[PDB]
């Protein structure tokens, strides 16, 4: 009806995502958990996400990034920054991109925020993202886990590919990755 | 500040008890101040729990108070005072769903659980309340159990007498250490579960009816 699709769709270009390897050290800005397919990172800090394709998409292709809440009761809810951090790219977007010809969008009907940039070939091509609010921000995500959905679209906005990963923006990525990974081990 | 900012809304305010704040590891919120901001916007202040208004509970954190349990039991959303803050500041109602407070600490999960839509956890439950606290127990859990969907709640004073209590019509006995030993023995023979108030509370936190014996603190005589 309204909640955007999160369905993995590699498409004709064999679109997959990749992530740099990092420790679980209490001193790590951004670390990825392949086990949980989840990224842990600090507020406003480089989050490298890799774009991998089997066949180079035609020039004019774009890469969109959008967050949605992972839980059902919250999915129809629009993910945005808490008013606290908004009072300090448009200030209401949670996901930014550091580097380009980055375009920010506020869909006038879903009200959803998204950030898109021109797709460039690499071997993979890396995009640097920034999450501007902690997962626990009162008034914003408010402890609700999110999913970042990355979509590969044509010059016109048609779906060419889609992928996603869960995100937790927090003070101690390393510390939390380890904890949630242990959390897995047993009930 | 818009004088009609909160018009149409009714509010319940609650302060985390000292034991709630105590379990730390396991502007500050001011009831009077927030009330003033609420009234200034035509907000209706409910001094106690009760169709013409959208009700909301305001607190600075999840707590174990009569008012909190009543709202968990009745579906009145528990919202953080910051929703009042941000709304006044912006002079525009924010979406409270971005300020929901957690339900509480779960014994089972061993962590603070978030709140999610649920079905009346005591639906069609017929319970017997036994205690010598005619106010902080019999009266308190009775109202909570009922607004939580119970089919009925029979209040029985521990120091009273068994001349009408047909235990076999009940689904569960919610009591405390003052429970007469004759009632415990009968319950056992009839295989009628007997639990402490923590079972009720956990049911509200978790959001569904949970194990009568899923945890030691559910035993009626759990002391300290
Ligand atoms: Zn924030």
């Amino acid at each position: 009806s309204s909640v955007p699709s999160q369905k993995t769709y590699q498409g004709s270009y064999g679109f997959r995502l990749g992530f740099l390897h990092s420790g679980t050290a209490k001193s790590v800005t951004c670390t990825y958990s392949p086990a949980l397919n989840k990224m842990f990172c600090q507020l406003a800090k480089t989050c490298p996400v890799q774009l991998w394709v089997d066949s180079t998409p035609p020039p004019g292709t774009r890469v969109r990034a959008m967050a949605i809440y992972k839980q059902s009761q919250h999915m129809t809810e629009v993910v945005r920054r808490c008013p606290h951090h908004e009072r300090c790219a448009p200030p209401q977007h949670l996901i930014r991109v550091e580097g380009l010809r980055v375009e920010y969008l506020d869909d006038r009907n879903t009200f959803r925020h998204s950030v898109v940039v021109p797709y460039e070939p690499p071997e993979c091509t890396t995009i640097h993202y920034n999450y501007m609010c902690n997962s626990s921000c009162m008034g914003g995500m408010n402890r609700r886990p999110i999913l970042t959905i990355i979509t590969l679209e044509d010059s016109s906005g048609n779906l060419l590919g889609r992928n996603s990963f869960e995100v937790r923006v927090c003070a101690c990525p390393g510390r939390d990755r380890r904890t949630e990974e242990e959390n897995l081990r047993k009930k | 500040l818009n004088k009609t900012l909160f018009l149409g809304y009714a509010f319940l305010l609650t302060m985390a008890t000292t034991s709630d704040k105590l379990a730390s590891r396991s502007p500050p919120f001011n009831k009077q101040y927030t009330e003033s901001q609420l009234r200034a916007g035509a907000g209706y202040i409910l001094e106690d729990f009760n169709t013409a208004y959208q009700c909301l509970l305001i607190a600075d954190q999840h707590c174990r108070t009569r008012k909190y349990f009543l709202c968990l039991a009745s579906g009145i959303p528990c919202v953080s005072h910051v929703w009042v803050h941000d709304s006044c500041h912006a002079n525009q109602l924010q979406n409270y769903r971005n300020y929901l407070l957690p339900a509480g600490y779960s014994l089972e999960e061993q962590r603070i659980l978030d709140w999610q839509p649920r079905e009346n956890p005591f639906q069609n439950l017929k319970v017997l309340l036994v205690s010598d606290q005619q106010q902080n127990f019999l009266e308190l859990w009775s109202e909570i159990l009922m607004t939580g969907g119970a089919a009925s709640v029979k209040q029985h004073h521990s120091s009273a007498h068994n001349k009408d209590i047909a235990l076999g019509v009940f689904d569960v006995v919610v009591t405390d250490p003052s429970c007469p030993a004759s009632v415990l023995k009968c319950a056992e023979a009839l295989q009628l579960p007997v639990v402490s108030q923590e079972w009720v509370i956990q049911c509200l936190i978790v959001g569904e009816r949970i194990g009568f014996k899923q945890h030691p603190k559910y035993k009626h005589d759990y002391v300290s």
